[PDB]
Parts: structure tokens; sequence; C-alpha cells
RNA sequence: UAAUUGCGAUAACGAACGAGACCUUAACCUACUAAAUAGUGGUGCUAGCAUUUGCUGGUUAUCCACUUCUUAGAGGGACUAUCGGUUUCAAGCCGAUGGAAGUUUGAGGCAAUAACAGGUCUGUGAUGCCCUUAGACGUUCUGGGCCGCACGCGCGCUACACUGACGGAGCCAGCGAGUCUAACCUUGGCCGAGAGGUCUUGGUAAUCUUGUGAAACUCCGUCGUGCUGGGGAUAGAGCAUUGUAAUUAUUGCUCUUCAACGAGGAAUUCCUAGUAAGCGCAAGUCAUCAGCUUGCGUUGAUUACGUCCCUGCCCUUUGUACACACC
């Protein structure tokens, strides 16, 4: 990997980790594949960064956000609740803790395993308040495939959010143990749970 | 005495300056002209020493004791 | 930048109504290199009223 | 489970009382060159693909 | 969202009627026009003044239009 | 290769002074460590408690070093954090005058700061080479 | 009086003022080697200027850099700014244009704001609310 | 109070052969305190191996 | 005087808990000539050719 | 520090200085469910009496124990100043007192009813239950009474 | 279209006020002018470590050079440009590229005509009339009160913690202000746990206070889910400062006392990009007193990029016996 030395001292580390295949500081941005048609084009993974802090303006345009290397916004959407409005640098934090472990128990790609984890809390279809007159019902409406995505990594965030409340267990350990259900939908994810609810009564319409 | 004496240059057409045609006005109102009258005539006045437009506003009560506003106004004017 | 914010209203009524009045300063120094004679020779026409105008000499 | 493969061809505008709905004509995958229209929550361009389950169905606009 | 004000725009149609020999289809001329065969008063002005002329000349090298 | 203190990571770096202070023994520490609060903005006292001023006494110089003089004045703002008065909104304080004024006396008496000129406390010339000996020690942590 | 230039990067107050000498290839922000600089995850944010254009691209250059005003983070965009600046200054007087052209296209084939001055900017606030758009709560008697 | 937050004798021998079939490790018998730096009390030997490195969340895994 | 405040019995959020508010304390603007406004209620009249000779 | 394991000498709870203590809770932290105990009044005393602190509380053989009571029902014949503590000057001996025990819950009535026997305004207050700092006095403070 | 902003239709044609223009502020110039009250490089003089010549500092002028940074002068620059998509292929709009900038470039300043019994006689030595005017409603002086406490309403501040408090340690802004007949901003040396005290000094200020070393925030620890070390009300005891005067405790520190509060019912507020929100700072006030306001920067999102359902208000049409105009 011909290695360049000079008088400022850089790693054998870093000098191993640059434009040899381009992964993250630690983990792969090759290999992370959407396993769902739809939300192709829209979770921007592939084009690679190594640490998620990016000055770059994603709403000046409509869709703009959307081409956001999307593990970024990921980790915005954990500085909320006015008590971490800010905390950007302690958000990028628990996610590098939240990705070292995932690598836990999943061998899997982390940013693979995130992938997984919104392609299954994206609420496919919903539902509506039909103007309707009076007491009127709810119409079986069909999420966008980026309303889809925002959907998915808020409903997964503000879980794991409320998991870490009132209990030692480290918010990088709540999104973890959020995201490994979230890989593949089992049964104990808020994120999981709050989409099919969101979706059973998108046939209660019909 | 001496660090200041003051010297006296009257107003070249004092009627494009206004306080010069406001106080006219207050020495006219208060010798018993007609306010119409008085008005109009520094607006003749005004615009006849050249200035591109005028407008004067009197305000309060003349012999009624609710208040009421006239505008007297000739020529051009910007405001913005 | 000499600012004053106040108030519009003399009294204390309506929408709370700020303005910033603003006063602003320009003060320039001139290192010289002269004699004993234009000493008052560039004092006397160097006006123009509005511009206060202070030369003495130091290092000291 | 059967799934439904849709893209929209060009789309239609604001249905919908307060506006955060939009019909949205769109191409099935399968198929091609298809009729019918479905309609939507979040924003959406042209070029776009979404799933549907039930495709032997249509709502026209909203009240 | 800036539709141009017809100050503007009845200006660049006065110029057009009398110019045509001169008004080339870019701006950076015309621009450069203005300064010497218009008054305006301000650089922001005459920038939409020509920025609108070059449009227009962009359109009668297609037909007509009114005006 | 040559060394300096900025080619050294702050806080595994300035905790070494403190391991070097600490077994080194000549502290002249003013006895009535084992209370002060650090300033009033602060709760409690440091809980290292056998220490905390060698901790104090090592960040004490490198900000010293890095800059041409200071007084016992700027040092109370470095440290002096926000003070939550209960109820009312945090505001920043000034750290303690004292538990400084003579951190800074105790270890020029050791001879590693000046009693500068225009005001202030340079760094001390020997001090100055209790400088790259510093971290020559702690660049032996990754050697 | 060897080959070297100056240049800048500014995010939003900070500024850093770079310049790059020809020499044995130092990086020392402020007297200190890029090696740490502890807003450490933002680390890579500032090493990555080296590894995008390859990082051997040193070896006759020499890279020192001051910031004054900024904040903890404010700074540490305005410095990888000013010294990928720096070091495409260099190749416009030293070296030639395709090896110039070769790293702004690079560059801004990834830039993170890298040559591009993030124009962003504090909005004043107005009177009616502590904030820029914020106003304060109302009461609807 | 609750649960033996404390070296609790017999405790120190779960802890013995706990430590292997861990995918994870973390300061989630146990009360907090005396977990933290029980922690790298078990890399002293070959317990581990510390694929994490800081404070406020640590990370090991079984011992290779 | 201060043995008086203390001794009479009289006082003390205890004596006062023990009662009942005043509902009219719980009570509204009462909007006391906002509805009347436009009616000049002088009584009086300014004279048509009075106020020509003012205006 | 570094784990160790010792044997039952650790009993969960002991009763001292009539008030009770939990064992595993902190032996610099627990040592304030006494009345007149401070954080800060608390950390000074145990290694001024040589202990160390960072271990737990049915710990710390009680050979110490015994006199760490004689710092703090003794403190300034045990080095410790005469600004850290609730009574100084008291109010008739000019003596510097602490105050631990049911006596502190005593000690505030000899000065409350201290300032009710004099008439002090401040007496008055108090004995109409009321605050007393010169707060304002009628849209806080409440329910509770 | 933000706009009676335009296209277009057209018995109307062509104009003005107001909108726009404009002004100010924040962003762009390695291009003009250059500055020891702004700073860069070299070099003197000099300190340390390594040595191979280096790296990191010191130096109110030791000299020499420069204007990138800083400053404020003069210019320039954008005009929604280019191309494309949309459309009466009109005004326009939308996407991409370029670009300091492409949301009226962002933020303001100004702002026509009319309306109100809106508020202001408690800012005015502005004022009509009325009242009082020596046992005064004039005026000053002494003391109290505007703080008074069963309760109802509203703007707020600190919180219920583990994205935490705490303890070290890392340690980065910007808008200001500041002392003459003077007591203003204060560095620096001591003494004091602290508050503070004291001895001197710079500054009428880009020169000194000040890199305002602010705070959130970053690091490493101690704590462990338990009203806990979260929380800091209430309260006692002491020491300080302002002031002629601190009691009803002006403010500051110290010790101790250690509540409610375990995410808030009905309801309702503000907000779309460096914005929201968290964070602290200067200024106003000011002898002492910010939980207020006016500005500032620090860290920096979520979700819109839509509609008229709610609500409000404009606009046509229409009815009108109203024109003091539905009070
Ligand atoms: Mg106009
Ligand atoms: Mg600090
Ligand atoms: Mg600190
Ligand atoms: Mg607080
Ligand atoms: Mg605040
Ligand atoms: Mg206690
Ligand atoms: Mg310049
Ligand atoms: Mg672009
Ligand atoms: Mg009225
Ligand atoms: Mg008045
Ligand atoms: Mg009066
Ligand atoms: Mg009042
Ligand atoms: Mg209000
Ligand atoms: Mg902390
Ligand atoms: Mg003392
Ligand atoms: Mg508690
Ligand atoms: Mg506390
Ligand atoms: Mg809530
Ligand atoms: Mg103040
Ligand atoms: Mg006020
Ligand atoms: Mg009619
Ligand atoms: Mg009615």
């Amino acid at each position: 990997f011909t290695p360049v030395v000079l008088a400022t001292p850089i790693p054998e580390e870093v000098q191993q980790a640059q434009t040899e295949i381009k992964l993250f500081n630690k983990w792969s941005f090759e290999e992370v594949e959407v396993k769902d048609a739809s939300l192709v084009d829209y979770v921007q993974v592939r084009q690679p960064i190594f640490v998620a802090h990016t000055a770059g303006r994603y709403a000046n345009k409509r869709f703009r956000k959307a081409q956001c290397p999307i593990i970024e916004r990921l980790t915005n959407s954990l500085m909320m609740n006015g008590r971490n409005n800010g905390k950007k640098l302690k958000a990028v934090r628990i996610i590098k803790h939240t990705l070292d472990i995932i690598n836990v128990l999943t061998d899997q790609n982390p940013i693979q395993v995130v992938v997984d984890a919104i392609t299954n809390t994206g609420p496919r279809e919903d539902t509506t308040r039909v103007g309707g007159g009076g007491a009127a019902r709810r119409q079986a409406v069909d999420v966008s495939p980026l309303r889809r995505v925002n959907q998915a990594i808020a409903l997964l965030t503000i879980g794991a959010r409320e998991a870490a409340f009132r209990n030692i267990k480290t918010i990088a350990e709540t999104l973890a143990e959020e995201l490994i259900n979230a890989a593949k939908g089992s049964s104990t994810s808020y994120a999981i749970k709050k989409k099919d609810e969101l979706e059973r009564v998108a046939k209660s319409n019909r | 005495p001496g660090t200041i004496v003051l010297y006296a240059e009257r107003v070249q057409d004092r009627g494009l300056s206004a306080v010069a045609q406001a106080e006219s006005m207050k020495f006219k109102l208060l010798n018993g002209l007609a306010i119409r009258r008085a008005a109009y005539g520094v607006v003749r006045y005004v615009m006849e020493s050249g200035a591109k437009g005028c407008e004067v506003v009197v305000s309060g009560k003349l012999r009624a004791a609710r208040a009421k506003a006239m505008k007297f106004a000739d020529g051009f004017l910007i405001h913005s | 930048v000499l600012k004053i914010s106040t108030r519009k209203t003399p009294n204390g009524e309506g929408s709370k109504t700020w303005e910033t009045y603003e006063m602003r300063i320009h003060k320039r120094y001139i290192d010289l290199e002269a004699p004993v004679q234009i000493v008052k020779r560039i004092t006397q026409i160097t006006i123009e009223p509005g511009v206060d105008v202070e030369v003495v000499v130091a290092s000291n | 489970t059967p799934v439904t493969l849709a893209k929209v061809i060009k789309v239609l505008g604001r249905t919908g009382s307060r506006g955060g709905v939009t019909q949205v004509r769109v191409e099935f995958l399968e198929d091609t060159s298809r009729t019918i229209v479905r309609n939507v929550k979040g924003p959406v361009r042209e070029n776009d693909i979404l799933v549907l389950m039930e495709s032997e169905r249509e709502a026209r606009r909203l009240r | 969202g800036r539709v141009r004000t017809k100050t503007v725009k009845r200006a660049s149609k006065a110029l057009i009627e009398r110019y045509y020999p001169k008004l080339t289809l870019d701006f950076q001329t015309n621009k450069r026009l203005c300064d010497e065969i218009a008054t305006i008063q301000s650089k922001r002005l005459r920038n939409k003044i020509a920025g609108y002329t070059t449009h227009l000349m962009k359109r009668i090298q297609k037909g007509p239009v009114r005006g | 290769p040559g060394v300096s203190v900025r080619d050294v990571a702050a806080q595994d770096f300035i905790n070494a002074y403190a391991s070097f202070l600490q077994r080194q023994g000549k502290l002249e520490v003013p006895g009535y460590v084992d209370i002060v609060k650090t300033s009033s903005g602060n709760e409690m006292p440091p809980q290292d408690a056998e220490g905390w001023f060698y901790k104090r006494a090592a960040s004490v110089a490198r900000h010293i070093y890095m800059r041409k003089q200071v007084g016992v004045g700027k040092l109370n703002k470095l440290y002096g954090g926000a003070k939550s008065r209960g109820v009312r909104p945090y505001k920043h304080i000034d750290a303690s005058g004292s538990i400084n004024r003579k951190v800074l006396q105790a270890l020029e008496k050791i001879g590693i700061v000046e009693i500068s000129p225009k005001g202030g406390r340079r760094i001390s010339e020997n001090g100055q080479r209790d400088l790259d000996r510093i971290a020559a020690q702690t660049l032996e942590e990754d050697e | 009086a060897v080959p070297s230039v100056q240049t800048f990067g500014k995010k939003k107050s900070a500024t850093a003022v770079a310049h790059v000498k020809a020499g044995k290839g130092l990086i020392k922000v402020n007297g200190s080697p890029i090696t740490l600089v502890e807003p450490e995850i933002l680390r890579f944010k500032v090493y990555e200027p080296l590894l995008l254009v390859g990082l051997d691209k040193f070896s006759n250059i020499d890279i020192r850099v001051r910031v004054t005003g900024g904040g903890h983070v404010s700074q540490v965009y305005a410095i990888r700014q000013a010294i990928a600046k720096g070091l495409v200054a260099y190749h416009q007087k030293y070296v030639d244009e395709q090896s110039k052209n070769e790293l702004k296209k690079a560059f801004t084939s990834y830039d993170r704001t890298l040559l591009i001055a993030d124009s962003r900017r504090p909005e004043p606030k107005k009177f009616g609310g502590k904030g820029a758009r914020s106003r304060f709560q109302k009461s609807y008697r | 109070a609750q649960h033996a937050v404390i070296l609790d004798q017999e405790k120190y021998d779960r802890i013995l052969k706990e430590v292997p079939t861990y995918r994870y490790v973390s300061v989630s018998k146990i009360g907090g305190s005396l977990a933290r730096i029980a922690l790298r009390h078990l890399e002293k030997e070959g317990i581990i191996k510390p694929i994490s490195k800081h404070s406020k969340q640590a990370i090991y895994t079984r011992a290779t | 005087g201060n043995e008086g405040a203390i001794r009479d019995k009289t006082a003390g959020r205890r004596n006062n808990r023990s009662k009942d508010v005043t509902d009219s304390a719980t009570t509204k603007k009462s909007n006391t000539r906002r509805a009347t406004d436009r009616h000049s209620r002088t009584g009086k009249t300014d004279t048509k050719k009075k106020v020509n000779q003012g205006w | 520090s570094l784990v160790v394991q010792e044997q039952g000498s650790f009993q969960h709870i002991l009763r001292l200085l009539n008030t009770n203590v939990d064992g595993n809770i902190k032996i610099v932290y627990a040592l304030t469910t006494i009345k007149g105990v401070g954080r800060r009044y608390s950390n000074l005393v145990c290694k001024k009496a040589d202990v160390d602190l960072h271990k737990r509380a049915g710990e710390l053989t009680q050979e110490e124990l015994e006199r760490i009571v004689q710092i703090m029902q003794n403190p300034t014949h045990y080095k410790i100043p005469a600004w850290f503590l609730n009574r100084q000057n008291d109010i008739t001996d000019g003596k510097d007192y602490h105050t631990l025990a049911n006596n502190v819950e005593s000690k505030l009535r000899d000065d409350l009813e201290r300032l009710k026997k004099i008439r002090a305004h401040r007496g008055i207050r108090h004995f109409w239950g009321l605050r007393v700092r010169g707060q304002h006095t009628k849209t806080t403070g409440r329910r509770r009474a």
C-alpha cells in the first residue's frame, strides 16, 4: 500500500486507510446495498466519507436533503429534545459507539445493518384524515419513497431515545438494540411496532 | 469673550427650506388668516419659489371642539 | 458604530416596537515629516465644518 | 405476499383538503405502459418508485 | 421570484426600439453599453435593464414579440 | 528527532507531568488543600485528593509555556466554569484567586516560571527544559 | 526566500491563515502537529485533504496554520479549507496546470466546502423575541 | 440498594465463568459502580478484546 | 404593637386557608365603556356655520 | 483501583449517631442521612481520619469509626476551620459549633423561638408560617400550607 | 408575482405617489490605494529539545520587505446567467452546470391615501378648559408604602437526570463600553477558602482593561438507577461588598436545612437554514440590584418546499330604508 512518511507523524493506521479501497474509519462503504428496490435513489450510501459531520446545505432546495450521506441524516436525528439541540459532536460519538457495537454479534457490515434497519421501518401504507363529513374515516394512503426513510429514521431514534431514558443502558446500546431488530424486523423494535400499526389501519379502510 | 462671535446670513430663497415656510403660516394663522387661504398661500408661494413639490398639514381644532385635519399639496412628492 | 435602542412610543402602549439609532464615527491619523513654519499653513484651510482636526507632536 | 412494481410516469397535483397528498399516475415495472394511478403522503418528484399492496384498487380525489 | 418591474421593462423596449445595430446578444457587452448610451442611476438597476434587453434580443432572433 | 510540548496529546501529557511531579516530591503545597472548592462556582472539591495540585500544577505551566505571560487573574477565568445559582440561570465566574496565586509561587520556588516584566509570569528558562524531556517521556508511550 | 504561498479559509467567524513553505513536509496548526487537535472525531475532517489528493504530495512543501476567532468546530472547517486552497495555490505558481487541475477536480468532486468558502452566516435578531425568526409567546387575552 | 452492588463473594465466582459466551460486554448481580473498573481488572489477563476506546461506553469481546 | 401582631390570633396562613376566597377574585375585565365608544357622550354638537368659519 | 473480594466483614446495615446507613452505598456518600451533614463537610473529614473513600459502607473496620465522630463531635481541636460549619458566634457564648443530630432540628427552634420571644419582625413572620426573607408573597408559595 | 409585480385580454392610450428603485448591514475579490493604534515573511538579539542543516517560543521597534490574513477607502461583481424542461411556448416558473452569492441574494431602513373618539395632559417650560393654590393638589424634610397575602390569570427562570450531574482536564467567539475637573473600564504583586481586601500600573482607547482563555461543547474519571450524588425551593448560623441608611432579609461567599417536582388534563404558543432549539456574552437599566429587554456570537437539527380544512384578513359580486355609516 505504498506508504509515505515524513516529519509530522501520520500512523501506519490512517496511512493504511486512504485511497486504497475507501471505507469508513473502520467500516466498509462498499457492500452496503439496499435490499429494497424502492429506496434505491433515496438512501445515500456510496459516495463515502468516514466521519459524519458535513457543512452541507440540504434544505435550501427541496430534495437535496435526499443525497445527504444517510448515516449522517441519521445522526443529526439524535441532536434532539432541546436538551440535545446542538451536541452534534456528542451525537457523532454515540454513532461511532453505536457502530462498534452491532459488530457485537452481527458480523455484517454495520452500515449494512442500518440500511437494513430503515428498509423494514418504512410505513409503505398509512392513513389520512379525510374531511368526508363530520365523523369521517381514514383513507388508505401510500407514503413516499423518502417520507418512508424520514419516517423510518425518526421512528428508529424516538424509540431508542425513550428506551435509554430512566435506565443505565447507554443510548449507544438502545440504538444498537433497535437496529438489530430493525435489520430484519423481529418482534421488539419500537420502530417496526409503530410501523405495523401505522399500516394495519391503512387496511381498516377499503 | 472672543472664543466665539456670531454672524447673520439671510437664507437663499427661503421657500424651499421648510422651517422658513412652516413658521410662515404660524404667523399667518396667528394674525387671523383663513386656514385654507393662508395654507394655499404658502403652497402657491413655495411653488413659484422653485420647489418641485410641496405639502402642508394642519391638525387640531379651529373653533369646532373636535379636531379635523386638512392637507394642502402641489406638484410632485416621493415618500419612499 | 454608536447605537441607541429605544421604544418608539412616548408611552408604554401598543406592540413593543424598538428602534436602533446610529451615529457613525471616522477618525484618521496621518504621521507627518514637516518643518516648523507649515505648522500653520495646513491649519486654517484644512477645515470643512464637520471635521474635528487635532495635531501635536510626540514620541512621548 | 403479493407486492407491486410502481414507477411514477408523471404526476398530477395536490388533492386532499389541507393539501398533504397528491394523485400520482404510475407505471407497472411488470407488464408496463400500464394503468392505474394511486396517491401518496410524502413529498415526491418524478421518476420515483413505490410498493402497493393491492393494485386492483384506486380511489379518486380526496374530500 | 422576481418578475421585473416595468420601469426596467419600459426602458428595455425603448432601446431595442432604437439601437439594434448595437445591442449585442450578450449581457456584459449590453451592460457596458448603457453606462455610455443611457443615464441610469445604479449598477443594480441597469444590470436588469441590460439583463432584460438581452433576453428580449434572444427572442426577436426567434420571431417577433409584442412591443 | 526533537520533540516539543506542541507535539504531544493534551491530557496524556499533562497527566504525565502529574505522575512526574507527584513522585518527585518538591511541591510546597500551602497545606490547606483538603477543602477548597477551586472556585465559588464549583459544587465540590476535586476528587483525586492526594494530588490534583500536581494535575493543576501540570496544566499550571503548559499554559504558561505556550504564551508570553499571564497573571493570577487570567487563570481564574480559565478554570472558572459555569456556576449553577440554583434556580437562577448559569453564569461563568472566575476560579479561586489563591489556589492559583501560589500554585504559581509554589513551583516558581521550584523554578519553572519567572516573575515576568510587563506584568505577569513568564515560563522559566529551566522550565523551558523541564520542557521537551516532558514528553520524550510520553512519546515513550507509543515509542 | 524559497518558493512559498499564503492562503486562508473561512467558516463563519473563524478564519484560518495558511502559509505553505517549500520544505520537508511539516503540518503544524498553531504550533502543533495535525496529529491530534482533539475535537478528535472531527480530526478526519481535516485529515481528509491529504487522503483525497493522495497523501504523498507533501514531500517538498511545508504547511502551518493559525486560527483566530471561530469556535471549537468553526475553525476545524476553516483550516481544511485553508490548506486545500494553499496546496492548490502552490500548484498555481510553482508546478504546472494539469498537475493543478487534477486536485481542484479531485477536491470539488468530493468537496465538503473544501474550496468554495461556505457562504452561510448568523442571521440578526429582530425585536419581538429572543431569536432570529422566533417570536415571544403570545397571550390572546 | 437493590441486588448486590458490592463484591458479594460468591459473585466473584459467576463473573469468572460468565465472561465466555459473550459477543458483547458493558456496564450493562452487578451494581454499576463496582462494574466500571472490574472491566480492566479483566484485561489484566487474556479475558477480553477491547474493541472500544473510551469512557461512558466500553466494548470488549471474547478472548481470541 | 408587635406583641399585638403575634398575640391577636386573627392571623397567619392557618387562619386564612381556613376560609374561602371571595369569588370576585376570580372575575373578569367587566369592560367598562368599550362598547359605547363611537357615540359621543358630550350631549353637544358643533354648528356647521361655525365649523365652516373655522375651516 | 482493581477488584478485591473480602470476607463477611461487610455488614449491610448499621445504625450510628442515631441514624441508619446502607452498607451497599459509598462511605463518602451515605454519611449524609444524619442532619447537619453536607456532601462537603463529610468529604473533608474522612481521610482527615485516615480512611480511603473509594470503597463501600458496611466496610471500613469499626476502629476508625469510633472516632470519625470525635472529629465531627469535636471539629476544631482536630483542625477544621471555623468558617466550614453551621454555627459560628453561635448566638450567646461566641463559640463556634457544628450541630449534627436530632439536635439540628432542636437548634433550629432555639433560634426560631428566640426571635419570637424577642418580638423581632422575622419571628412574627415565622410564627405566622410565611416566607421570612422578603420574597413577594402574592403569586408564590400557595398550596403546600 | 412578495407586490395595481407583470404577461396577456382590452375604449382606452400613455404616466406619477405607494411597491420596485433606493439606503444600510452581512457575505466576494492574492486587482488600486497601505497602516508599531492591523498583521505576514526574512533577519538581527535570544530560550529549549534533538542534532545533520531542524522544530517551539522570547524580543514596544534591532533592522529589511510585503498587504494574504485585519482594517476602511475607491472600484468591480449578479443581471436569476448558461443550457435545458414547463407554459397562450408570453410574463414567468422549475431542474442541472457555473458561481462569493441565484429564497425580493439573507437581514433590516424607509414607506402613499384613509381610517381609531386606540394609547400618551405621568416625558416635555407642548397645550385649551376645569379644579386647587398658604390648615396647598405648590414645595421640601422625616418615616412608611408601591414588595403588603385564603386565591384567579399571564411573560419567565431552574428542573424531574445516565445524550446526566459531578470532579479534574482539554479550551474556542462575536456585538459592545469605558475616568476631568476624576473616581470609569481595570491588567499586574501580595493577603484571604471564598467573597473580597490591599499595593501599583495601562487606557479619553483598534494603543490599556482583552485572545474578553464566556458557556454550552471535546477528553478522563467517580457515581448506578434507587426522589439517587438528579432537583435546589424553604430555612438557620457566619463572613464580605454597595450605600447617609440594607430590618420587610439590595447583591456576593461559606457551612448546614434538602420540599415540590418521576415528562404535565382541557387547552394554546413560536418557527422552514446557519433558521429552530440548547449555550453563554455585551449593552440599556445601574451607587448596589436581571430570572427583563436590546444586540452578539457559540453548537447546530427534525420536517415543509403544500393546501384553504381550521382561523384571520383582504378581494369581487350582491342586498341595503345605514352616510354620526351595524357601537
Ligand atoms: Mg416610488
Ligand atoms: Mg472555561
Ligand atoms: Mg473548566
Ligand atoms: Mg441550575
Ligand atoms: Mg437563556
Ligand atoms: Mg444532609
Ligand atoms: Mg487585502
Ligand atoms: Mg451548483
Ligand atoms: Mg378612549
Ligand atoms: Mg404627552
Ligand atoms: Mg402638565
Ligand atoms: Mg409595581
Ligand atoms: Mg410578553
Ligand atoms: Mg463537566
Ligand atoms: Mg481567613
Ligand atoms: Mg435526593
Ligand atoms: Mg445539585
Ligand atoms: Mg414533552
Ligand atoms: Mg448590568
Ligand atoms: Mg424593565
Ligand atoms: Mg349599492
Ligand atoms: Mg351586531
